[PDB]
């Protein structure tokens, strides 16, 4: 499963 | 069923179903202004003002390329209408 | 659909109050806002009045808009008329589908000084004659008012064939300019003793003459 | 400050197509209804088309229905006019306009000239108009440049690369029965400067990519 | 910021202000919410008219939250997008 | 159909607190401004408080400022009124009201009675008022129930669990100098039905959580 | 803050036109909508008029609302007055913060027929007597007009001690009801030959009598 997420969302996860 | 401002507004609107099976949510209800003008004090469509849609930038889920992978897409949806005038007070 | 009727032209004297009317043919004038635009030669229109009587910043207090529902007409009023107010003025309104402009009103400000034209006539150049062509160029500048008559002569004979004259237009100094071209074959040019451009303005005629070689 | 910059105008044959653009800045573009208005040379203003802020509603003059399409790209702050099935009568300067509400135009662009004609692009021939005893009087000599037979409009003329501005008079073009334009530019100079000062007219006809620098001198 | 995208907030007969709602434990961290400027609506003469009311138009939106304050929770929140003018007489 | 059902009323000691609820149905609750309006016995209507559809704006009468709090739960379609520091002058029937805009009330609930007093609750003593030859009117006979000495109001009376409604007359209560209330309810029935049909008065006094079903029969 | 003043009472005969006025003390009446409510005895108010002159479905065409900016007052007019229009009427308006009701107007429809009361008298129940108490219950209904005199007698002697009588209350049919209670000890009840409730209305009397055992 691949979910294309923006840079700002991943930065918030980590 | 949640709000009746669509019928009581001076810039009333109708709600239209936007269907897309390759998008989640599949059905999105969009506001479409009933008139070009706004309803005045006497109940008439007044063309000295305009009913305009208020749009909201919302994120949706899409199947790209068009079962395993998804893409988060920013879409613009009309939530309701407001009345605008060419004279700012 | 509907039309907006404005006067083709209005002429007034400086310092006075001028009114330009705009009559709507069908539909109630008072149900839709009226705009007025000024257009100077070679320029984009600018707004003078919007929403019947709103005056943007930069527009002199001398300009005002009004509406008359009884006559279904809108008016642009200019008080203390100045020569700088000379321009074309257009009224504009709409209905729920269409947008309509009036035909426009050319506003003339009277009492401006008369100016005699400066006339220059050039014969065909050597380069053009070599290319088997020949153009006589009659240039008319710095005249006021804009009415001018141009006539051509081959020796003493009037000539109408091959002449192209511009409609006069205002220069940056607010005077008019015009040009007239006489197209001839090199043979016609060389077979006459001379050609003349005769320019008539305010009842006086100036004549310029050129001759081959 | 509100800025409306039109692009896309030029020369097209009847039956042809052209797309005009208008790049808007200095205001929140998506919240404004926009319009196209045209003006044929020496004629009045004529409304062409209008579009709501969202692009959801479009309006057309009867003269352009089924041939033109107005559209907008709110992410690019651009208004478009797709003009198909063009005809000679569509020749005009096209202006982009910002409307406060439908029918209330508040701002105009600079315009883009659209020429629809069966005639093709033609660069001018530039001829010197030499100073002589017949173009002199009271200490001044007249000299110039004849910019003959070009199409479409416009042309521009300067003298000595813009260094000479005093005494310059560039005349409005004549539209000949041939359908081609001609114009002249003249300069009045002290007669004592002839054969001492160099005089060059710089002609540019951008539609045909023609740049001509013609030296104008007394004839001998 | 919606002020840079649209100016209906200032031109509406039911104008509004936009307020920043900040939350570091939520994605998006910043949410702009409309707050009606007046109880009444602006009439033809530029006056606040109390024969009508400015009301916010709200939209149910899902948001991401860090719960407890590895795991994320999808929460439904109501946001005001703008204002409309309502009247007690329906035509 | 618009329905507004108030709950929460009853007896409070001066200085005490009470929360009223109003359950709304038959309309999109969150798009309506709501109000509380009160009415003391034999007096006029008095506006208490108002709340915008969203709950973002609240309004209070000077007589209740600081002491009462209006609020709403749009997910539960419920309007609340929290009342602190209650005083005898707050004794009234409280109505929930739906407003089309601020100040324009379109629908009213049934009301809930709030009694502010230092007097104690007292449930009623219910006595049968037996039919006899002195209560008969030929084909019809009157029988009833005496609902003696209760506090606070209200009491409700039905007959045979609501199956008997025709010929029922429940009289307004008397307010005794003791501060207690008493009322009577009478029903006119066929004289031929006496000692064949069972007649029961159902008395409800919600303030004392008492319900009395009194059998009324001819005396012999 | 502001007040709304209404007349304490208004009166007219059936079929006639009645007007109830409502005067605002401060603030312009025309800036805020006026509502009118009807309130029947023991009932919730119902709306008659909203937004100055809007009549909901179910409200008779006979009811109409108007406003008078010159006097800063609103009016409720009832044309073709009916007996069923007897009720209390309240005007209501607001300002940007507050909501205000008028004091209310009692509407009386004149010329209604006189109606004699129905009187029922009950002696103490066996159950109450066993609880060492005794109440005589005199129920009075369907009388018109509202004034009534209730007197009690122990044998032939007037009794004032232990009597509690209600003020007459309006029934849904416009007639009135009242009740009177005489509290006695079981000993007082058993020591007299009879007790009577005497109800006088419009000069006519109905006397009901009860006796022990
Ligand atoms: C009448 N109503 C309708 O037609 C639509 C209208 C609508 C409303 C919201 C969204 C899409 C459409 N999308 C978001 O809230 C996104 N967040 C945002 O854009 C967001 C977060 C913060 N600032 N912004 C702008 C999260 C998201 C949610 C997704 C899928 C992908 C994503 Cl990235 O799935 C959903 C599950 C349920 C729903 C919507 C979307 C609900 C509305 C809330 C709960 C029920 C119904 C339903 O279909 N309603």
């Amino acid at each position: 499963i691949h979910v294309t997420i923006p840079a700002d969302l991943w930065d918030w996860i980590n | 069923r949640s709000s009746d401002y669509y019928n009581r507004s001076t810039s009333p609107w109708n709600l239209h179903r936007n269907e897309d099976p390759e998008r989640y949510p599949s059905v999105i209800w969009e506001a479409k202004c009933r008139h070009l003008g706004c309803i005045n004090a006497d109940g008439n469509v007044d063309y000295h003002m305009n009913s305009v849609p208020i749009q909201q930038e919302i994120l949706v889920l899409r199947r790209e390329p068009p079962p395993n992978s998804f893409r988060l897409e920013k879409i613009l949806v009309s939530v309701g209408c407001t009345c605008v005038t060419p004279i700012v007070h | 659909n509907f039309m907006l009727t404005q006067p083709h032209s209005v002429s007034e004297s400086p310092g006075k109050t001028v009114t330009i009317s705009c009559t709507r043919s069908s539909g109630s004038l008072a149900n839709y806002y009226v705009q007025w635009y000024q257009q100077r030669p070679g320029s984009s229109p600018t707004i003078v009045i919007f929403a019947n009587n709103q005056r943007p910043s930069g527009v002199p207090d001398r300009f005002s808009g009004s509406i008359d529902s009884s006559s279904n007409s809108a008016s642009l009023t200019i008080s203390g008329l100045k020569t700088e107010d000379e321009a074309d003025y257009y009224c504009q309104t709409y209905d729920p589908y269409s947008v309509v402009f009036g035909g426009g009103t050319k506003l003339t400000v009277l009492g401006q000084p008369k100016a005699a034209p400066s006339v220059t006539l050039f014969p065909p150049s050597s380069e053009e004659l070599q290319a088997n062509k020949a153009t006589l160029v009659c240039l008319i500048s710095d005249f006021y008012p804009g009415a001018v008559t141009v006539a051509w002569k081959a020796d003493s004979s009037p000539v109408k064939a091959g002449v192209e004259t511009t409609t006069p237009s205002k220069q940056s100094n607010n005077k008019y300019a015009a040009s007239s071209y006489l197209s001839l074959t090199p043979e016609q040019w060389k077979s006459h003793r001379s050609y003349s451009c005769q320019v008539t303005h305010e009842g006086s005629t100036v004549e310029k003459t050129v001759a081959p070689t | 400050e509100v800025q409306l910059l039109e692009s896309g105008g030029g020369l097209v044959q009847p039956g042809g197509s052209l797309r005009l653009s208008c790049a808007a800045s200095g205001f929140t573009f998506s919240s404004y209804a926009m319009s196209w208005v045209r003006q044929a040379p020496g004629k009045g203003l004529e409304w062409v088309s209008a579009i709501s802020g969202s692009g959801g509603s479009t309006y057309y003059a009867d003269s352009v229905k089924g041939r033109f399409t107005i559209s907008r790209d709110n992410s690019k702050n651009t208004l478009y006019l797709q003009m198909n099935s063009l005809r000679a009568e569509d020749t005009a300067v096209y202006y982009c306009a910002r409307d406060l509400i439908h029918g209330v135009t508040r701002n105009w662009g600079q315009g883009t000239l659209v020429t629809v004609s069966s005639a093709s692009t033609k660069g001018p021939s530039v001829f010197p108009l030499a100073p002589s005893s017949k173009s002199t009087s009271g200490g001044t000599a007249a000299l110039g440049c004849l910019v003959k037979d070009y199409f479409p409009q416009p042309v521009t003329v300067s003298w000595n690369s813009g260094a000479l501005t005093s005494g310059v008079h560039t005349f409005p073009a004549v539209l000949q029965s041939s359908g081609l334009y001609s114009l002249s530019s003249v300069v009045t100079v002290p007669s004592s400067s002839l054969g001492t000062q160099t005089y060059i007219c710089n002609v540019n006809h951008k539609p045909s990519n023609t740049k001509v620098d013609k030296k104008v001198e007394p004839k001998s």
